[PDB]
């Protein structure tokens, strides 16, 4: 028939493998909470700290859980999930990307829509002509006959507003791709070396023996794998948060000094005068 | 690629002005308001605009005359 | 190599993985919040209002 | 003592932006799949690329 | 094998979904809901359930593209045609002579 | 520091030079330079590129139809 | 059930609804006729981010001192406004269709969702008390504690940043205000007023034809004295301008107004002259008003209130704290901006102040009955119906919150109110035992408002001194003494 | 409240068999597009006039007086310093648009003020909502009537659906004619 | 970012403060000119001065500019790499297929 437009969905083992990831969160009980508290209190001070903190906690603990199931609980998807690019771009990077836009999205949106009215920023702006240019002409700059080219101007100003929110996306993509490449290439190289050594020993059965030892080699490789991947995860987290700071959270630096009050027990009002 | 917050002004630099509540003495400016029949005529014009732009659905045009 | 593939970039199976994971996370949030802090015990035990009385004499 | 923790998941969700994050994540991922992976991979006209 | 360890063959089946039929049944369910509720046109229900569909259909029927998209009607790789002079014409005449 | 679209001011109300000083030239020369300048750089470049490609646009689809015969 | 019980009276309720609408229309016409000639214009102002309006009671909550209206009539006005708010589900069938009757059924199920007409009682006071005791106290008693916690965590901040956000001098007052449900001791309102130390100094700039001048207690005293003398306007304006130039010189010697050296505010200097416009050493361009002589300094009639609320401001509260404050005050809160809920809160605040003014005109609290005072305290949200206090305790509570609301600050008002809504439940039946002492009783004399109280130092709290122990207390309290003995 | 239910299936039919669209059908769709686009502006006008029927003088001066329209860029002290801005300067800072002139005229107009909130906003949103919905409903009605009076394949499909027939049956009945008369079946 | 940022900042400050110097030099009297009286009736000026207003008017102005002109701008940017490309003749519709008598 004509109206029947058919789509094929590739479905596999998802339910029982995804349940145990959330069920393990009661066992881990957010062991990274102290580290992320320290880092958040280093990088920002606001009432909405707890929000972003909780978000990062969830993301990081999910990463850790998946990594440990990838190292230990080797069945089905737990092996591929760290070797796959979709997980490294959408299951870890996208959440960290959208977290500040979900916590401080109001301020960032207002900031961006004010930057579409592009203008020169003056420190100690005690100028009067600046105000008249900003109100009458809309900007400090000369806006004569830009309506002639308004069609491009809109979108270009939009990019001009988000240009200082774009390197965050770039760094997230870069470090996600980095983690994917690291896992994939190191696993592939290690397996290749293993297979070449086994070919040498299968062709020379005087050497086809547990020549290092049954547990020695396995323990050493376990330590190598876990140390390397722990270093890589610590890198991906520390860099993600330091770049979050240096790219998005310096916008929100609003230091208010403490001013002593004097008229505590009496307040002037409209009825005091009128 | 792209810029940073370190290379730009803050959300406190932009919008640096806190709130100040202006009040003005009452001299009698909001008194003796005219045009007492303004909203009646406005509603009449609105309903007129809706009537001229109204179009009832006439399915009888689809009757099988053939 | 297998993971170098455009099919594995927008894999719907991993998108279902993420969906089920975070739906269950949302369901189990109120059990993750059920850890007790002992700060109000401290405040109750250590908060001592001034109990001295006034005596003009 | 009343708590949204034990009496209202709706008000709990509303009062915590860190609960909105996974939902937005889900919506964005599904929108990405709908825009890019749906017609290019899953449609019958575009399913032979898996070979 | 290493690629065998970098492979995910834990699939179970293929879910086949006729999105055309599902869209038809969705529209039918919307119509049934609006008829059973006897809702007017000014309702938010009617607006949400009708307006975006009508808008997108009106746009897709109003579209009058002078040219089709980029990778469908131009910018396509094409082998160079045979010229009516020089070597190509000589090859053509030799082909005609050999065939006839 | 050295932020974008940012400039400091001294006690005389003048912009302090971050890299280069351009306040030695007279007001007439400054007004001559700035009467046609705007707060927009890349759009003029994109517009000149578009005008170059418009000058060098293709008309084969018209040649096939006979608008040049 | 209650559905059919209210459907039985639904025919008899429409006439009363329309009569109440007519009364409301007449009353609003009268009140606005008075307001449009005696009240000033409070201009609309936007928040720090400049996208939504912000509201404060000092500018927007006006009190018609001289309102020829009975207190019960004003109660009727406010209650019928709330009934108009409650009549909104009648629009559901007119926007959803014939199946939009089930929302009306849910509306008619609970009597607390309904307006006055569905009540069997007649007097507005008994009707309000019935509604409160049935629905409103229960709804408030499940929002009070979580609002108190939100206020606490708004002061102290989130994620262990108390050493960066709290102040070490307001600490003992903070403890006494927020942890008095642990001790069982009464609270002093002045210790709640100490929470304003988080904010800056609230100022009032009078705008003149030359410069703005900061208002002071001295200038205000002089203006009140001149207003009381009832002089001709030719002398009144002259004395006002004399005091104005005196205060101008005073602040110029002080070093200008307080606003010059406050982050977020400021007075610009003279504008600069750019480039060739600079005439040698004169790098500035004074305004036109510099030509006017200083002796012609006259008040323009324009005023600028600046609360300088850096931590208390309603803008920085958030999406949740405002909604919970409106729940606790039984106001509409759902599906609206914080600006609209702010306006609703400020309107409630203005209503309470006008009601206080009318009570003071009608002879204070003691002229009221017991049920009327109970309903007033329920409106002020300082009493729950499971307390059964005395009359002196009720009067003292009213005086406390009346003075606290005179300061025009919702944060400290809510901090005070939420302390009276921290009730527990025991797991055992024998415990708590039946007490042996009588109920807590107080008087209007026990409230210390006429005396200042310094903030207690951290971990060095001081005992509470009764007002009677102060010198000349029999002289200071003579008004309250005459009111109570009479 | 009944034309959209048929227009859904009609639009699906048109999208599928878009090859069978004429110029007059194209013009009908373009007219519906024009009506839809003008309905937004009519809704904006109704919203403005409704909120202005419930806005106080302070709410109006918030939009006229440049003290309030300058809060983003200018210090408030520049307005507190008397003589900082001249009369002509304040005049050039005032908005000049037709809405500003309407509000300026509306200063001297009697109205029924309310406090700035949800009711002052709903008094504008409701007329705008009704205007938008009713204009789009009547536009779709006009579109359906034009299709029914249009002697074409889409007109025949619309007619057959207006009789009271099912979508699948109507598609089959019309394709039986398309195969014979239009396509020239073998 | 580039190291030319302070250079661009100097040039921006130059043009801005020179425009302000020009406004100071010409002084008052701008409202009597013809330019002002036309800008008072010019919709570009209305939109441009409504953009910077508060109450979400920056978002309104930006979204309006998008909906009106930015779509054509997106199409223009897409067509910049289309103008130079060889395209075929337009298969103009014969407007014969579709007519069918009613029954
Ligand atoms: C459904 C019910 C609808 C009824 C209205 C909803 C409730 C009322 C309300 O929301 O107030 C309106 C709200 C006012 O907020 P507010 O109460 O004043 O709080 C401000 C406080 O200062 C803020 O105080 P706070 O800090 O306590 O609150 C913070 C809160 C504040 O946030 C909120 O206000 C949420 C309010 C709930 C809204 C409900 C949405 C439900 C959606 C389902 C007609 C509309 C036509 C247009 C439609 C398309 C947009 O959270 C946030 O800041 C984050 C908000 C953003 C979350 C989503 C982010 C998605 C990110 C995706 C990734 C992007 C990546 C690309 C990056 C590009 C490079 C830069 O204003 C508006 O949003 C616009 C008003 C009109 C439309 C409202 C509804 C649609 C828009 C939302
Ligand atoms: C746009 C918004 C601009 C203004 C926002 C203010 C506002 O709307 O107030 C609502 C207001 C919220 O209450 P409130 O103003 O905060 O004052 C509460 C009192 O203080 C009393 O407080 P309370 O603690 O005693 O609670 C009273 C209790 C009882 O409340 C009642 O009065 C009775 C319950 C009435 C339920 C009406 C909702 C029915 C929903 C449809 C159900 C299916 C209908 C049949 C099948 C179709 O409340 C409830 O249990 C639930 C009330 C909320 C129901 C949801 C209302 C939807 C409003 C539409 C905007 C939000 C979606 C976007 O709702 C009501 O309480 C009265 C009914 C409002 C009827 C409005 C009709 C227009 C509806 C437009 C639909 C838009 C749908 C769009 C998404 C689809
Ligand atoms: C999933 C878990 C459940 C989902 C619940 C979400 C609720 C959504 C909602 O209400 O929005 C209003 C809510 C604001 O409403 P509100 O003015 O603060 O008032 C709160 C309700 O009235 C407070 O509710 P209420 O106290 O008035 O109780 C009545 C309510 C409660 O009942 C229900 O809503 C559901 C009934 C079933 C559960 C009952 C359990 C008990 O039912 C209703 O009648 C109204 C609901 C419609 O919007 C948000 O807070 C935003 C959160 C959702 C957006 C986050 C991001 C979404 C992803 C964005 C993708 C694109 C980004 C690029
Ligand atoms: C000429 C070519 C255009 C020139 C440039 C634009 C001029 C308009 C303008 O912006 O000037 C500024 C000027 C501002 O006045 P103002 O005195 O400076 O400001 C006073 C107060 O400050 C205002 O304070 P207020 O808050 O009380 O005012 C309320 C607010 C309005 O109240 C609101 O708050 C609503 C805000 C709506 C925001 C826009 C919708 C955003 C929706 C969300 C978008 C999400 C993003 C979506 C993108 C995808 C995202 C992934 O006012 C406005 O903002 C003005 C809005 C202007 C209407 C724009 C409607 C656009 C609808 C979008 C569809 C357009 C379809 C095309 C239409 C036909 C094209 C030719 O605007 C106007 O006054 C014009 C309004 C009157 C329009 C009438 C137009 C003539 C129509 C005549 C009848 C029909 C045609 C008859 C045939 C004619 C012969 C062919
Ligand atoms: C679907 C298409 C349907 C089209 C329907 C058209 C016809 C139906 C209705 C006709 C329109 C009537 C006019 C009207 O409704 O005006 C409403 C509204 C108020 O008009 P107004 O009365 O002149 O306001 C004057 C003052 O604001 C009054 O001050 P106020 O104190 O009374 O209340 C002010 C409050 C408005 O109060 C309310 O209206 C209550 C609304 C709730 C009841 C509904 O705040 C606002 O003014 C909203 C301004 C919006 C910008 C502020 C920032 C919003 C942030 C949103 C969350 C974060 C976004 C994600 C962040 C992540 C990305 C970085 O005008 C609007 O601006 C509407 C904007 C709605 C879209 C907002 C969506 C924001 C999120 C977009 C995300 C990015 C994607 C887009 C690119
Ligand atoms: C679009 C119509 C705007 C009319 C107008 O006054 O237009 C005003 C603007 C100029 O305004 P400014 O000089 O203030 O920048 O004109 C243009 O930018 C070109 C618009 C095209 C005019 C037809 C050629
Ligand atoms: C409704 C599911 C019908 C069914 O039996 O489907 C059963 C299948 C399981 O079939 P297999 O395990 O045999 O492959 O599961 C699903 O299709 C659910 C998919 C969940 C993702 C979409 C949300
Ligand atoms: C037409 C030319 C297009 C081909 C190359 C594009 C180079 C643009 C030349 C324009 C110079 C104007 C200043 C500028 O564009 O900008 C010059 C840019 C700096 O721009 P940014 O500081 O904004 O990044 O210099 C560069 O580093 C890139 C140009 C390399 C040559």
């Amino acid at each position: 028939m004509l109206n029947s437009n058919i789509y094929i969905i590739i479905y596999g083992g998802i339910i029982m493998y995804s349940i145990m990831i959330i069920i393990q969160m009661f066992l881990y009980n957010f062991s990274n909470k102290i580290y992320i508290e320290v880092e958040i209190n280093k990088y920002i001070l606001s009432k909405n700290n707890i929000d972003i903190y909780w978000i990062i906690c969830n993301c990081t603990i999910i990463i850790i859980i998946t990594t440990l199931n990838h190292i230990i609980n080797k069945i089905g998807i737990y092996n591929m999930i760290e070797y796959n690019i979709c997980y490294w771009l959408i299951g870890t990077g996208l959440g960290l990307y959208i977290s500040p836009f979900i916590v401080f999205g109001y301020k960032f949106f207002v900031y961006i829509m004010d930057l579409n009215n592009y203008s020169l920023n003056i420190y100690h702006n005690n100028n009067k002509m600046n105000d008249i240019q900003q109100i009458y002409n809309g900007t400090n700059y000369n806006d004569t006959m830009i309506f002639f080219i308004k069609d491009i101007n809109n979108i270009f100003t939009i990019y001009r507003s988000i240009n200082f929110f774009m390197n965050w996306l770039y760094q997230m993509i870069y470090y996600g791709v980095r983690m994917w490449l690291v896992f994939v290439l190191h696993s592939f190289s290690l397996g290749s070396f293993g297979e070449l050594i086994t070919v040498i020993t299968d062709n020379n059965l005087i050497f086809n023996v547990f020549y290092i030892g049954l547990l020695g080699l396995g323990f050493i490789l376990y330590l190598i794998v876990i140390f390397y991947l722990g270093i890589q995860i610590y890198v991906y987290i520390s860099f993600s948060l330091s770049f979050l700071h240096s790219t998005i959270l310096l916008f929100l630096v609003n230091y208010i000094p403490h001013y002593n009050n004097k008229s505590i027990f009496n307040t002037f009002t409209n009825k005091s005068i009128y | 690629m792209g810029g940073k917050a370190s290379e730009a002004v803050t959300i406190a630099f932009r919008f640096p002005h806190r709130t100040t509540f202006l009040v003005k003495q009452n001299v009698g400016q909001k008194l003796n308001k005219g045009h007492q029949t303004f909203w009646q005529l406005v509603a009449g014009g609105w309903l007129f605009f809706l009537l001229i732009n109204r179009t009832s659905f006439k399915p009888k045009l689809a009757a099988p005359k053939v | 190599l297998i993971p170098v593939s455009l099919v594995d970039l927008i894999n719907i199976n991993i998108i279902f993985y993420i969906l089920l994971l975070y739906t269950l996370l949302l369901f189990f949030i109120p059990l993750f919040l059920a850890s007790i802090n002992y700060t109000y015990h401290y405040i109750y035990k250590y908060y001592n209002y001034n109990y001295n009385f006034i005596n003009n004499n | 003592v009343y708590t949204n923790w034990q009496s209202s998941y709706t008000r709990l969700f509303v009062s915590k932006p860190w609960m909105w994050h996974p939902l937005a994540w889900m919506t964005l991922s599904v929108g990405i799949w709908w825009k890019f992976g749906k017609e290019s991979l899953c449609n019958e006209r575009s399913f032979y690329i898996h070979t | 094998s290493p690629n065998e360890h970098l492979m995910f063959f834990d699939f179970s089946s293929w879910l086949l979904v006729d999105f055309g039929k599902r869209w038809e049944r969705w529209v039918s369910f919307k119509k049934s809901f609006l008829t059973t509720t006897r809702s007017p046109y000014w309702s938010p229900q009617f607006f949400l359930l009708t307006f975006f569909q009508l808008r997108n259909s009106n746009v897709k029927l109003c579209e009058n593209w002078n040219w089709a998209p980029k990778g469908d009607d131009f910018n396509l790789l094409h082998n160079s045609a045979a010229e009516p002079f020089g070597r190509d014409l000589k090859a053509h005449l030799e082909r005609e002579a050999g065939a006839k | 520091g050295e932020l974008s679209e940012y400039v400091e001011v001294n006690e005389k109300g003048m912009p302090k030079p971050q890299a280069l000083s351009l306040w030695n030239m007279p007001y007439a020369k400054r007004r001559a330079l700035t009467k046609f300048a705007r707060g927009v750089r890349w759009q003029f470049i994109v517009l000149f590129i578009a005008l170059y490609n418009f000058k060098n646009r293709d008309d084969s689809h018209l040649l096939r139809r006979g608008a040049y015969n | 059930t209650a559905v059919v019980k209210n459907l039985a009276k639904l025919p008899a309720a429409t006439s009363q609804i329309l009569t109440n609408v007519s009364k409301l229309q007449t009353f609003h016409g009268l009140l606005e006729e008075r307001r449009d000639k005696y009240a000033p214009l409070a201009y609309h102002t936007y928040d720090n981010l400049k996208q939504k309006t912000t509201w404060h009671p000092i500018a927007h909550a006006w009190v018609d001192e001289g309102l020829p209206v009975s207190k019960k009539e004003y109660n009727e006005y406010c209650w019928l406004k709330k009934d108009m708010q409650r009549l909104l589900p009648l629009a559901s069938p007119f926007v959803f269709g014939i199946y939009g009757i089930l929302p009306l059924a849910v509306w008619l199920s609970n009597d607390g969702y309904l307006p006055s007409a569905f009540s069997s009682k007649k007097d507005i006071v008994s009707k309000k008390l019935e509604w409160y005791s049935s629905y409103g106290d229960d709804l408030r008693q499940q929002v009070g504690p979580m609002l108190q916690h939100r206020l606490k965590r708004h002061l102290r901040g989130t994620l262990n940043n108390e050493h960066r956000l709290m102040l070490d001098e307001v600490t003992e007052s903070y403890k006494e205000i927020f942890y008095s449900h642990y001790t069982g001791q009464l609270r002093d309102v002045r210790k709640c007023a100490h929470l304003r130390l988080y904010d800056g100094t609230s100022t009032v700039l009078l705008l003149t034809n030359k410069e703005p001048v900061e208002l002071t207690s001295e200038l205000l005293q002089k203006w009140n004295a001149i207003k009381a003398a009832k002089l001709s306007p030719e002398e009144e304006k002259k004395a006002r301008n004399e005091a104005l130039i005196e205060a101008y010189k005073e602040q110029e010697l002080h070093g200008g107004p307080h606003v010059k050296h406050m982050q977020g505010y400021g007075i610009p200097a003279d504008t600069p002259l750019l480039g060739e416009n600079a005439k040698g050493d004169q790098y500035t361009q004074p305004p036109e008003s510099a030509s006017i002589p200083l002796e012609q300094l006259e008040w323009t009639g324009d005023t600028v209130f600046i609360p300088a609320e850096y931590r208390t401001e309603m803008e920085d509260w958030g999406r949740e704290l405002t909604k919970l404050a409106n729940q606790f005050l039984l106001l509409p809160w759902r599906f609206v901006s914080n600006a609209w809920n702010q306006r609703r809160l400020v309107s409630w605040f203005e209503e309470i102040l006008q009601e206080d003014a009318l009570i003071a005109k009608e002879g204070g609290v003691q002229a009221l009955s017991d049920d009327e005072l109970k309903v007033a305290l329920l409106d002020r949200a300082v009493i729950r119906c499971d307390e059964e206090l005395t009359r002196g305790d009720m009067e003292a509570r009213y005086k406390e919150i009346s003075w606290l609301m005179s300061l025009r600050n919702p944060f400290i008002v809510l901090a005070w109110q939420t302390g009276y809504y921290r009730s527990t439940y025991s797991p055992e039946d024998d415990l708590p035992e039946a007490s042996i002492l009588p109920k807590l009783n107080r008087t209007v004399l026990d409230v210390d408002v006429h005396n200042e109280l310094a903030p207690d130092h951290p971990e060095k709290p001081l005992p509470r001194v009764h007002p009677a122990l102060y010198p000349n207390s029999h002289l200071a309290l003579a008004k309250e003494v005459a009111v109570l003995a009479k | 409240t009944h034309a959209e239910l048929h227009l859904f299936d009609l639009d699906e039919f048109m999208q599928t068999y878009k090859r069978l669209q004429t110029r007059q059908d194209w013009l009908i769709e373009n007219k519906c597009k024009k009506s839809r686009l003008f309905s937004y502006v009519a809704a904006v006008i109704a919203f403005t006039v409704g909120k202005s029927a419930t806005m106080s003088d302070e709410a109006i001066l918030a939009k006229i007086d440049p003290y309030v329209t300058s809060e983003v860029r200018v210090q408030r002290g520049a307005w507190w310093r008397s003589g900082y801005f001249t009369k002509e300067e304040v005049e050039m800072m005032t908005p000049k648009g037709p809405i500003a002139r309407y509000y300026k005229f509306l200063l001297g107009v009697r109205r029924f003020p309310l406090k700035h909130g949800a009711l002052s906003w709903a008094c504008g949103f409701v007329p705008a909502w009704l205007t938008f919905t009713s204009l789009n409903h009547w536009a779709q009605n006009r579109r359906l009537n034009r299709y029914l009076t249009q002697e074409s394949v889409f007109g025949e499909m619309a007619r057959e659906l207006v009789r009271g027939k099912t979508a699948d049956e109507a598609t089959t009945s019309v394709m039986a004619r398309v195969e014979k008369e239009i396509l020239g079946v073998h | 970012s580039s190291p030319l940022v302070p250079v661009w900042n100097d040039l921006r400050a130059l043009q801005v403060f020179t425009s302000q110097e020009y406004m100071q030099k010409r002084g008052p009297g701008f409202t009597n000119t013809l330019e002002y009286k036309l800008s008072c009736l010019n919709p570009v000026k209305w939109y441009d001065m409504m953009k910077v207003m508060p109450g979400g008017k920056a978002f309104v102005g930006t979204a309006l500019g998008l909906a009106l002109f930015g779509g054509w701008g997106v199409e223009f940017v897409k067509n910049i790499s289309v103008m130079t490309k060889e395209k075929p003749p337009i298969d103009w519709n014969n407007e014969k297929l579709g007519h069918l008598t009613r029954s």
